[PDB]
RNA sequence: AGCAUUCGCCAAGGAUGUUUUCAUUAAUCAGGAACGAUUAGGGAUCGGACGGCGUUUAUUUUUGACCCGUUCGGCACCUUACGAUAAAUCAAAAUGUUUG
RNA sequence: GCUCGUAGUUGAACCU
């Protein structure tokens, strides 16, 4: 079961539309979306956190 | 944002050009601006 | 309110002329409905993203 | 300026391609349905958005119209034709309980407010009448010799 | 000729003998002129339409005169719209058929547009420099069109 | 046709540069027009003519 | 010389689909053109089209459209081996299609299996 | 490579416009030869054609110089790149990071 | 230094 947290579809989003088939590739509604709940949206930290 | 300020400004100097254009093609009462959006009526 | 083609959201008066506040962010593509709700308070867009 | 602070926040998990349309219940003011690129069209509840109350894949292409009716249930527009759904049912059911597709490619959709009635733009240059529950086939007004959609 | 006539085939030519004597002033195509062909189908319902066809290399002949022949006809014959047409023995035929329907203001452009699925509808604007009664006559010559050769159009002057 | 035009200025060109064998950008002129016949030559040749 | 009618109208598609247009131009028309855009209307890609000839092919378009494909060397392409060739053109094989010119008509990868016919790469579209 | 007095002659050539025609003649280059699809528009530059809610030629009609609009066709500036990408090159090296 | 140019290369749409 592949989890994708809200800061990397925040950053995803944050990428344009250059990536939209990343993004809508990325939101796969077979997977787990894992909110998360920190100020920043930045992915490296929330990952090792 | 950045595109978003660009094209404004865009707009602006094209449409300065426009109504200048406009000014002088007039020159060689009016039509208010709310007038010249009804092109016609039918009944 | 309108929904722009590009990204922004506009708050207008009923008699204004010119907008009374504009709504943007990166994460947000084409913004294709904007409606309110049913207090008068908040403002509900749905995109392109 | 300082607590210019517009952004509350983002209904769930959102759809996978883009939202093309959504509506809102005139009775209530938490009911939001929002159909997207893929037909599927989901309904939150504003107070809780963490989650959507009901998902369906309602149409294929896209979803063009969608309204709520007066009672609990909404309605789709798509090039497929237009459905009517029942979103809050305790058998929740996935399968529609009305459809049409005699018109054409029917383009958008709205509601009357206080008797169940509901008209649809279609592609032919019309407008069609339906008054719910005693009507098969939908009145056809449109401008008579018009063709545009 | 081609034809055992019609009673209102020789109607109409009982018109053409009646455009020979006791008449204008002008016979230009009105003494050649013999029975060729015509149809009759209404516009909708609550009135008919009369058609005529055309020996094809003739229709400069029938450009002879039209403008006010056609008011003769239209006075002295049964208040309906009366209308040319050449038949041919497909493209530039019904192209030619088109532009033989609608013959004092030439096509401007064919509008063939399409809605958001397979459908698909055919719209010519014609120019605007006559509207008077083709307002009136448009919607017959879009009927007549679509009952003698088959196709949906519509006619629209443009904006 | 224009075959004929062709000639006569080509021609007449030859016939300039008889008169003066050293202008040699209107002898660039010449090849040029040349060029034209060996092409329309060609080709109308190629028609069946 | 570009005889590539299609290549220039879809790089019109593609440049004026980045630019943020609202509708295209393309005054060279076809008729794999418009068949082209009866499956990508078909499939909601595109918005309308209006052909008003002079031959103005005009496209009210949408805005997902990410790339409409350009492949000038038209393979013939079994049925067996058409999975390997849409996985190759398109970025996922759930979104976009990949036109096939077959003889039954030309549609998209689905509905041509969907016919049980093998045909020719000509588009691709996401 | 180049082109600077006036005037005449000789032919070409460009651009515009037409109510002009054989109608595929088209497009790029081994072999060879002469000379040394849009950017996104704005403000200016002329070379025409059309129009004038204007002066002056003009003793008044032509007519031309100025001003304006449309319009093509080019020689360059400026920004954003519509993007790129090998960078020093860019309204083109835009189409070599989802290559057809 | 640029230009014409051949083999070659790619060959407008339109017509069950
Ligand atoms: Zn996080």
């Amino acid at each position: 079961n592949i989890i994708i947290t809200s800061c990397v579809m925040a950053e995803l989003e944050k990428l344009g539309p250059r990536y939209r088939v990343a993004l809508m590739i990325a939101r796969d509604e077979r997977w787990q979306r894992l909110t998360c709940d920190h100020k920043g949206t930045y992915a490296d930290d929330c990952i090792v956190d | 944002p950045k595109v978003v300020k660009k094209a404004t400004e865009i707009k602006r100097e094209e449409l300065a050009a426009i109504k200048r254009r406009e000014e002088n093609e007039r020159k060689h009462k009016r039509k208010s601006e709310r007038e010249k959006a009804v092109l016609v009526k039918q009944q | 309110v309108s929904g722009s083609y590009d990204r922004t959201i506009r708050l207008w008066r009923r008699d204004a002329g010119h907008s009374r506040d504009v709504y943007h962010t990166k994460r947000m593509q084409r913004v294709f409905r904007t409606m309110w709700t049913m207090d008068s308070k908040y403002i509900l867009t749905g995109s392109d993203d | 300026r300082m607590f210019a602070k517009p952004f509350l926040g983002q209904l769930g998990n959102g759809h996978v391609q883009g939202v093309y349309s959504m509506c809102k219940d005139k009775n209530s003011l938490n009911c939001i349905a929002s159909g997207s690129g893929d037909g599927v069209v989901k309904v939150w509840d504003l107070t809780t958005r963490d989650e959507e109350t009901w998902r369906v894949a309602a149409h294929n292409n896209i979803v063009k119209g969608l309204t709520f009716t007066n009672d609990k249930k909404l309605l789709s527009c798509a090039t497929d034709g237009i459905k009517l759904w029942d979103p809050y049912a305790s058998p929740s059911n996935t399968t529609p309980i009305a459809t049409w597709q005699e018109g054409g490619p029917y383009t958008s959709l709205s509601f009357h407010r206080s008797a169940n009635t509901f008209a649809a733009s279609s592609g032919q240059g019309c407008i069609r009448i339906w008054d719910l529950e005693h009507s098969t086939a939908g009145q056809a007004i449109q401008w008579p010799s018009f063709v545009d959609t | 000729s081609r034809q055992n006539p019609s009673d209102l085939e020789r109607a109409i030519a009982g018109a053409l003998y009646d455009l020979e004597t006791n008449t204008a002033d002008l016979k230009a195509a009105l003494r050649p002129l013999q029975f060729v062909s015509a149809r009759e189908i209404e516009v909708g319902h609550g009135k008919k339409a009369i058609v005529i066809f055309v020996p094809v290399p003739a229709l400069q002949g029938f450009h002879r005169v039209q403008q006010r022949l056609t008011r003769e006809l239209e006075k002295k014959f049964s208040d309906r719209h009366v209308l040319i047409l050449a038949a041919r023995r497909l493209t530039a035929v019904h192209d030619a058929i088109l532009t033989d329907l609608v013959y004092p203001v030439e096509i401007v452009g064919k509008r063939l547009r399409t809605k958001e699925d397979g459908s698909k509808v055919l719209k010519v604007i014609l120019d605007e420099k006559e509207r008077g009664g083709v307002d009136y006559r448009l919607d017959t010559y879009s009927e007549v069109y679509r009952r003698l050769t088959g196709r949906n159009v519509t006619f629209e002057f443009p904006q | 046709e224009d075959l004929y035009f062709l000639i006569k200025k080509a021609v007449a060109v030859r016939k300039h540069l008889e008169r003066n064998r050293k202008d040699k950008d209107s002898k660039f002129r010449l090849i040029l027009i040349e060029s034209r016949i060996h092409r329309l030559a060609r080709y109308y040749k190629t028609v069946g003519v | 010389v570009r005889t590539s009618v299609l290549h220039d109208a879809l790089n019109s598609i593609n440049n004026a689909e980045k630019m943020g247009k609202r509708q295209v131009m393309i005054r060279p028309s076809s008729k794999v053109i418009v068949k082209f855009l009866q499956v990508m209307q078909r499939h909601g890609y595109i918005g309308e089209f209006e052909e008003v000839d002079n031959g103005k092919i005009v496209v009210q378009l949408n805005g997902r459209l990410n790339k409409c494909g350009v492949i000038s060397p038209r393979y013939n392409v079994r049925l067996a081996e058409l999975e390997k060739w849409v996985t190759k053109l398109l970025p996922a094989r759930q979104f976009g299609y990949v036109i096939l010119t077959t003889s039954a008509g030309i549609m998209d990868h689905e509905e041509a299996r969907r016919k049980h016919v093998a045909g020719k790469i000509i588009g691709f579209f996401y």
